[PDB]
C-alpha cells in the first residue's frame, strides 16, 4: 500500500506542477505531510487547493509544504527525517547544504532567545 | 429530526457569526481576536456537516465512512450530492487543522480565501437536506 | 536598550560605507572590488538589523524565530513595525542569504536597484526603533 | 569529484585568487576600508564554502549532524577526513569571519593581514584533502 499511496502522490504532483525538483515525503510515514521544490514559488490559494486535491485522493490529511517559502526550520526537519520520491540527487544534495547551513547560522542567531525561553 | 434540525441550525448561526466578526475584511488581516473567531465559527460548520453527512449514511444504510472525507463520498455516490460540491466540503474537512495550530501569517491568505467563496457551500449543503 | 544604540550606529556607519563606495554608479558593474565592498556591507546592515529584531523579540518574548524572515514578522504580528516595512526588511535578508549561501547566482541588477531605492529601509527601521 | 564539491572547491579557488590580487602588498591596505572590505568577503565566501564542503561529506556518508558550523570540521576530524590542526585551524576562520560580519568585538586588522599571509593554504590544504577521497 505504500508503496502504491507513494506512486499515487508521484502523478499528482508532477502532474500538478511545473518545473517539479523535488518531493520529498517527511513526517510520520492517517495524516500525511508532503513537501516540494520547484523553480518558483507556489501560490498560497493554489498549494493550499492541490494539497486538498491530494487529501481527497489519499482519503488522509495532507500537508503540501514549498520549500521555496519554508521557514529554515521546517526545511532542517525535513532534510533530517524524510524520503526523497522523486527528483535528481544534485538537486536534493544542493537543497540539503543549503538548508544545514543556513541552519547552523540560524542556530548562532536565535540561541539568545531559546535559551531564555527555556529558562 | 431534531439532531438536524439543531445541525442545520448550528451552521447557520456560524455562517452568521463569521459574516459578522469578518465585517468587511479590512482590521480582520490585523486583529488576531477577529481572526480567531472566524477560524473557531469556521472549524464549527465543519464538524456540523460531517455530522450530518455520517447521519444520512446511517439513516439510509449509504455505507459506513472510515474517514470524514468518505462520508461526503457515499453521500455523492448514491447521487444525494453533486461531485464538484461533494470536492468542495471535502477540502474543508482539512480546514480543521488551521485552528489548531497557530500558524497565522501561512494560512490567513487561506482563511480569507474560504470566507469569501466557500461559505456558499454550506448554504448550498443545507439546501440539499432541507428539500429531502 | 544598551546594545541596540551599538548596532543603530554600525548600520549608520555601513549605509555611509555603501554610499561612499558607490558614489556615482559609472565605474560599479565593472569593478568587482567596488562591488564587493558594497555587498559586504549590504550584509552588515541585515545582520545588524536581525540582531535588534532578536534582541527586542527577548526582551518582550514574541515569540521563536523560525527563519531569518521571521525576526522581523514577530515585531509586525505585534505590529511593533509597519507590515509593508517588515516585507522590505524581509527581501532584505533574501538578499542577504544569497550573499552568503551560494544558492543561486548573485544578481547584480537588484543590488543597484537596492542601493538606489531600499537603503531608505534601514534608515526607516533606526528610527521606528529609536522611539520606542 | 561531487557535482556540489567541484562547484565549491572551484568558489574557494576563484575567492583565493580575488583575495590575493586585492591585497597586493598591503603598501594601502591598511589604510583603504575599500580595500579590507573586499578581502574580508572573499574570505567569507572561501569559509562557507568549506562549511558547505563539510556539511555535505557529514550526511553522503552518514557521520551524524553538526549543530553548528564548527562540529562540522570537528566531525571531519574525529573521522580521520581531515588533520586535526587543519580542522582546528578553519574553525578559527569562522570566528575570524563573525567578527568581521556582524562584530561583537573590534576587529583586529593585523589578523586579517597576518591570515592573507600565512593561512589562505589552510583553504587550499582542504580542497586537496578532499580532492583525493
Ligand atoms: P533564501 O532562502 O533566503 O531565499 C531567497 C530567494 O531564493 C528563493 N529560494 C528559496 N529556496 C531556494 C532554493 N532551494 N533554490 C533556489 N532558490 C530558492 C526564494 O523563493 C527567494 O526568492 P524571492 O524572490 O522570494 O526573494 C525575495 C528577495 O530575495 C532577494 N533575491 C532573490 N533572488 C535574488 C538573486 N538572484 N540575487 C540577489 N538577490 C535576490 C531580493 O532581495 C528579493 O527582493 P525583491 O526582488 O522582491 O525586492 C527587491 C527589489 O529589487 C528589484 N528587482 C527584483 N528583481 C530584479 C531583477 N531581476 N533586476 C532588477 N531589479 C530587480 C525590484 O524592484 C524589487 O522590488
Ligand atoms: P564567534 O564566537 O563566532 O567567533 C569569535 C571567537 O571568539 C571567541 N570568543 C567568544 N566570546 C568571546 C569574548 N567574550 N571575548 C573574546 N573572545 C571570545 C570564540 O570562542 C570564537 O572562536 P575562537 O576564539 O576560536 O576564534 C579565534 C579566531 O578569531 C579571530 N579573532 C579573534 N579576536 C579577533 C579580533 N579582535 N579581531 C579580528 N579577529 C579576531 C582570529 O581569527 C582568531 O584566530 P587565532 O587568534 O586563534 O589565530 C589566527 C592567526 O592570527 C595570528 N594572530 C593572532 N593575534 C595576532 C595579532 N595581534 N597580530 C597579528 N597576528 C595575530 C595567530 O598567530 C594565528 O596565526
Amino acid at each position: 500500500m505504500q508503496q502504491l499511496n507513494e506512486n499515487k502522490i508521484i502523478k499528482l504532483l508532477r502532474d500538478n506542477i511545473p518545473k517539479l525538483q523535488l518531493i520529498y515525503l517527511f513526517g510520520s510515514y492517517s495524516d500525511i505531510d508532503i513537501a516540494v521544490l520547484a523553480a518558483d514559488t507556489l501560490d498560497n490559494i493554489a498549494r493550499w487547493e492541490l494539497a486538498q486535491k491530494l487529501a481527497s485522493a489519499l482519503d488522509s490529511d495532507v500537508d503540501l509544504v514549498d520549500l521555496r517559502s519554508a521557514s529554515t526550520v521546517l526545511c532542517q526537519q525535513v532534510v533530517t527525517q524524510g524520503k526523497q520520491l522523486w527528483g535528481t540527487q544534485q538537486d536534493d544534495e544542493l537543497f540539503a547544504v543549503k538548508t544545514i547551513s543556513m541552519y547552523q547560522h540560524l542556530q548562532a542567531e536565535r540561541q539568545a532567545i531559546i535559551d531564555d525561553v527555556m529558562a | 429530526n431534531d439532531i438536524i434540525i439543531n445541525k442545520i441550525a448550528t451552521i447557520k448561526r456560524c455562517i452568521k457569526r463569521i459574516q459578522q466578526v469578518y465585517g468587511d475584511g479590512s482590521q480582520f488581516k490585523q486583529d488576531f481576536t477577529l481572526q480567531d473567531s472566524v477560524i473557531l465559527n469556521l472549524q464549527r460548520c465543519c464538524e456540523a456537516c460531517i455530522d450530518i453527512a455520517n447521519h444520512i449514511n446511517r439513516q439510509q444504510q449509504l455505507g459506513i465512512p472510515q474517514s470524514s472525507r468518505d462520508s461526503f463520498t457515499l453521500l455523492a455516490q448514491n447521487n444525494l450530492i453533486t461531485q464538484p460540491l461533494s470536492d468542495n466540503l471535502k477540502k474543508m474537512v482539512g480546514l480543521r487543522n488551521i485552528a489548531v495550530h497557530d500558524y497565522q501569517e501561512l494560512n490567513l491568505d487561506i482563511v480569507v480565501h474560504v470566507v469569501q467563496h466557500h461559505l456558499e457551500d454550506f448554504e448550498q449543503f443545507i439546501d440539499v437536506i432541507k428539500a429531502e
